[PDB]
RNA sequence: GGUUCGUUCCAUGGAAUUAACGUAAACCCUUGCUUUAUUUGUAAAUAUUAUAAAGCAGUUCACCUUUAUAUAGGAAAUGAU
């Protein structure tokens, strides 16, 4: 047993007890803690009490003998079968970062999905074609594959503006006299210098020393 | 020579660039569009919110768990399911039990109680100090001496005290009071992260003291008495939590001292301050006499 | 404190460090203030004079 | 904090105060990780431009200077004689000489 | 293949000699010098190389002791989290 | 999400009597101003920049070769309102600190009314025309006149996307031309390589926009019309505009030093 | 777990906080230096041996290296002293 008898819970009913009477019989009882009266209506919650979790799916009818039955069980949604083919479909669609900060929560009140891809405080990403795809295959009854190909080709036609906007903004700029820094393409090799020129340091420096176990094989310490 | 003397120069025009670029930055910085910003990083100290709604802890990530296997099958009232391999705490149980701490550590504020903020991580230290002046209790932000509280009078042997009246205000006269007096202990403890000093709730339980705690899903919650299911190894949760709580302690000493000057007092005595009087009185008595 | 120890750093109120060079011809020729000649106002302001 | 600062190597050279003057001066054991991030906000604060430097830093900053001056002890030249004759004192052990050296042959 | 284990608890997650042991080096030209004298001779020409290279090496400093492996500290952090927990 | 904010003197509503009809500063702020923010915030609907003030992304992202896109909603946004707030509902007094000045480096009220005029014009080009406050560390508060094309920041930071000279016909094979195509090349590869053509006192102190000129097609082609035979067009646009400058205003924003 | 001549110091532990003795410090002799005193000691002397009261001094400064960034250590006739 190396647990600790804990009476949290307790200390009200152990403290208004000790000050009901006195130790000196004859006197009153001193005054209480000046939290006995605070607390006085306000009794702890029930702990350490197992109940049947909220079953997220369908439990199995044919077991006979179940168990788990005290278990949480998995949050599985709709959607999580269509991220799973939406962004294999499109793996590099992950590099894109994204973030999963929340800044107030309130972010599921401005979404309307009977208007388009683009809605207010999201980004364009993987989830707004999949909450796409789920209303028009729930609402407008398109199957499966149906509303994937309307919602996923919506999200094509808004991406390659993106790529567009990218070059013609540059070359936009240098036409009235705008420069720019070092692209992502040449910082990028640069960074691959300085480590390909530590690895010939260390090419250079093993194979120097795998010459003296070549050499240190054989003995000619005699020096003939 | 002429090296050095650059120094001179830029060093001599900081107070010019400063006071100049300050007065700029009050004329174009807000001018294109409003921006709607609704989250700050310090947010929940520099105004913590009175209550927390569901959108603000699930903000915070007060519901992410530990991982399934790591957790405490006592605490499995307060988990709503499983996701990415941790337990989900449920936002509503997280929520109604915030708000019954939040009405705890406004009633022992309401009857002259002394609270004590207890956070101990290396990040935690902004929100229990922020947390504490609000409640005018005491913070403690660094590993817990065993002892402090059923072996006070040696580990608090010589921090120096001071009585007060209804309104807060010291009274003269307790001198010889103050130095047979032992020192004392917090009416209610308010823990961050009780999975990680045990002994100091246990010395609360054994001495009869409330206490309130973050329980993860891996914390025993046998440990305190008002429990508060959330995670308590966010950064972002704790403070969110903190400023409630701390706010409640506020509200409550508001309304203390407002009785006050109505001439309601809300507390009576302590038994160790009382005793004194009877003392008193006793002593006073042979004065009279001789 | 009371077992805290001490940093070996000059006294320069003490007699010796406040007059390197002892001598009353010194120390009177309006070495710094004037007219304090007498040797009297010099003892006063080191010793503490009851009359 | 939005008070410029001064680069490291223009601030004035100071003797902060060591853990032990905290000790004896406060009463308290404080542990030297906890007084070593305490004293990088004081070395953080004298950064700021003096000028712009306000009032309550200052006598919060004057509070961690270490007054404290080592014992001057400097040796006496040895002097020449009119006649140019320097007198040298060496001991080994036992003895003690007195050489006195002057232009010869 | 089966995965490694989880340790069971343990009183403390160390290594026994944190830091390399470093051999002394002048030992291993002394057997090289011993190797000449078994083949080419005591009193012969061929070992002179190899014999003045053992002079020069007792002659040479000994190196500097390097700064202790901070290993066994970081494996009592992770112990309990890393193991099934810690024993006493 | 950035959002529109009203204009100074609810010129939204009325708009100024003499220089612009209500119906124009609607379809020239109200609308104009709510489609690029509208563009703006789908590009900054999920980065770090969903929650910066427009100053702060101009600034940001100035040289970085793939947010010029992002620069120009954010620089157009910003100058845009820069140029309204400017406008006064009736004409304003010039101010004695604000017109002995002006003397001191363009002569003349009327050498800068030609000059920032002309330059509108002979730009031929959509932009802004900037009345800009040039203090070095040493030299007094000298102002001179900057004109930005498209999507232009005269702010210091922004060096990188001031736009000023057109490198279509300002770079050829005469002597300007060769000069000219010189400074190009010189900005972009110091710029690439890093190094500082000209020094800058930290905090962007050297140039202070005071006074702003909105020249695109869309704010006076509704109002002025296209210009046919000289009645209204871009250049009487610019002549009314001189009319409804704020001077009181231009003269705080440019917080000369006392020296009268 | 580190470090130290050292339960020294730092960090840490779901129990520690502290007191006394030994230890350490300090003490006596000795070493360099300053001031004091000059006989019965010192050739002379502008004070330098000796005599003996008090005070200062070290691993201090410089250099090199340095873990968890918390505590430091090394080099020993060709840095100072
Ligand atoms: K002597
Ligand atoms: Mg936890
Ligand atoms: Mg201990
Ligand atoms: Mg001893």
């Amino acid at each position: 047993g190396k647990g600790r008898i804990f009476q949290a819970a307790k200390v009200y009913q152990r403290a208004s007890e000790a000050a009901a009477t006195n130790i000196v019989s004859g006197l009153p009882p001193r005054n209480p803690p000046l939290w006995l009266k605070a607390i006085e209506s306000i009794p702890p919650a029930e702990i350490n009490t197992r109940p049947y979790p909220i079953q997220h799916s369908p439990p199995n009818p044919r077991a006979r003998k179940p168990r788990n039955l005290f278990r949480p069980t998995k949050i599985v949604y709709p959607e999580d079968e269509l991220r799973r083919d939406f962004y294999r479909d499109h793996p590099w669609e992950l590099a894109r970062p994204r973030m999963i900060i929340e800044l107030d929560g309130k972010d599921a009140r401005f979404l309307d999905w009977s208007k388009g891809l683009r809605q207010r405080g999201i980004p364009l990403s993987g989830e707004s074609v999949v909450q796409r795809q789920l209303w028009l295959m729930e609402n407008q009854g398109m199957t499966k594959q149906e509303a994937y190909d309307k919602a996923r080709h919506e999200f094509y036609k808004l991406r390659q503006l993106e790529q567009m906007e990218r070059r013609i903004a540059v070359e936009e700029a240098r036409m009235v006299g705008g420069y720019f820094g070092k692209d992502l393409l040449t910082v990028g090799m640069e960074l691959e210098n300085k480590t390909y020129e530590s690895w010939k340091k260390w090419a250079t420096t093993e194979i120097a020393r795998q010459e003296s176990a070549r050499a240190s094989m054989y003995t000619n310490v005699v020096d003939n | 020579d002429e090296e050095a003397l650059k120094l001179k120069q830029q060093i001599e025009a900081i107070p010019g660039n400063f006071k100049l670029f300050k007065q700029t930055k009050a004329q174009t910085q807000k001018l294109g569009a409003g921006v709607e910003v609704r989250y700050i990083p310090e947010q929940y100290l520099r105004n913590p919110p009175s209550d927390a709604s569901l959108e603000d802890l699930m903000a915070a990530q007060a519901h992410m768990g530990h991982n399934t296997s790591l957790w405490n099958p006592a605490n499995a009232r307060y988990i709503y399911g499983v996701r990415q391999g941790i337990h989900i705490i449920s936002l509503e149980t997280t929520a109604t039990h915030l708000r019954r701490a939040a009405r705890v550590v406004e009633e022992v504020a309401y009857r002259g109680g002394l609270i004590l903020f207890v956070g101990t991580r290396p990040g935690q230290r902004p929100i229990v100090v922020r947390a504490a002046e609000l409640a005018k209790a005491c913070h403690l932000f660094t590993k817990w001496r065993p002892g402090t509280i059923t072996n006070r009078e040696q580990l608090l042997g010589g921090v120096p005290l001071t009585v007060v009246d209804e309104l807060d205000r010291p009274l003269s006269g307790f001198e010889d009071h103050l130095h047979d007096r032992r020192p004392l202990a917090p009416d209610l403890v308010v823990c961050l992260n009780p999975k990680e000093n045990m002994t100091l709730l246990y010395e609360c339980s054994l001495a009869k003291i409330p206490t309130i705690g973050i329980i993860d899903t891996n914390t025993n919650p046998s440990w305190v008495t008002y429990q508060i299911p959330a995670n308590d190894d966010s950064l972002r949760a704790t403070a969110l939590i903190s400023g409630v709580l701390g706010r409640a302690g506020e509200r409550g000493q508001k309304r203390r001292l407002e009785a006050a000057q109505r001439g309601v007092v809300t507390w009576k005595t302590p038994a160790d301050v009382q005793g004194y009087f009877e003392l008193a009185s006793a002593r006073a008595a042979d004065a009279r006499r001789r | 404190q009371e077992k805290a120890s001490l940093i070996k750093s000059v006294d320069w109120n003490l007699l010796e460090n406040k007059f390197k060079n002892l001598n009353l011809s010194f120390i009177l020729n309006d070495a710094s203030y004037a007219e304090r000649n007498n040797l009297s106002e010099l003892l006063n302001k080191l010793y503490y004079n009851v009359l | 904090e939005d008070l410029p600062v001064i680069p490291a190597t223009a601030v004035e050279r100071v003797a902060w105060k060591t853990l032990e003057d905290i000790r004896k001066e406060l009463g308290e054991q404080v542990k030297a990780s906890e007084f070593a991030r305490c004293l990088a906000l004081v070395k953080r604060l004298n950064s700021i431009h003096p000028d712009l430097k306000p009032q309550e830093i200052k006598d919060v900053l004057d509070s961690f200077r270490r007054n404290v001056q080592p014992f001057t002890n400097v040796a006496k030249p040895i002097p020449i004689d009119q006649f140019g004759r320097a007198c040298g004192v060496g001991k080994r052990k036992a003895s003690s000489a007195r050489a006195f050296v002057v232009e010869g042959t | 293949p089966n995965k490694p284990i989880r340790l069971p608890p343990l009183k403390q997650l160390r290594v026994r000699q944190a830091n390399k042991a470093e051999e002394n080096p002048c030992i291993a030209v002394m057997s090289s010098v011993l190797a000449c004298w078994a083949s080419a001779g005591y009193n012969s020409a061929g070992c002179a190389t190899v014999e003045n290279a053992l002079r020069a090496c007792m002659d040479a400093p000994k190196p500097a002791p390097k700064p202790n492996n901070t290993i066994n500290y970081h494996l009592s952090r992770f112990q309990e989290r890393l193991t099934q927990g810690k024993s006493k | 999400q950035h959002y529109l904010m009203p204009l100074r003197d609810n010129f939204e509503q009325e708009g100024i009597r003499n220089f612009l009809s209500p119906g124009s500063v609607n379809m020239a702020y109200t609308e104009y101003q709510t489609f690029i923010l509208e563009k703006l915030n789908a590009l900054v609907v999920g980065t770090d920049f969903e929650q910066k003030d427009t100053k702060s992304i101009v600034l940001a992202t100035a040289r970085d070769p793939e947010l010029a896109h992002v620069f120009n909603h954010a620089s157009m946004a910003h100058n845009n309102h820069f140029f309204f707030d400017h406008l006064s509902p009736v004409p304003v007094k010039m101010g004695d600190k604000l017109f002995y000045h002006i003397n001191e480096n363009f002569g003349s009220v009327d050498t800068l009314r030609d000059e920032m005029i002309g330059t509108a014009v002979s730009m031929f080009g959509p932009g802004f025309v900037w009345l800009v406050r040039t203090q070095l560390p040493g030299q007094p508060v000298a102002l001179r006149v900057m004109a930005t094309y498209l999507a232009g920041s005269p702010y210091p930071g922004a060096h990188w996307r001031r736009q000023e000279m057109d490198a279509q016909t300002s770079i050829g094979s005469s002597p300007q031309g060769l000069s000219n195509g010189q400074r190009f090349f010189e900005r972009s590869a110091a710029g690439f390589k890093g190094n500082k053509l000209e020094p800058t006192a930290p905090g962007g102190t050297d140039l202070i926009p005071i006074l702003c000129l909105n020249t695109w097609e869309y704010a006076w082609l509704r109002e002025y019309g296209t210009g046919v035979g000289g009645m209204g067009g871009k250049l009487a646009y610019a002549q009314s505009w001189w009319n409804m400058i704020d001077w009181a205003k231009v003269e705080e924003e440019a917080r000369l030093e006392t020296r009268i």
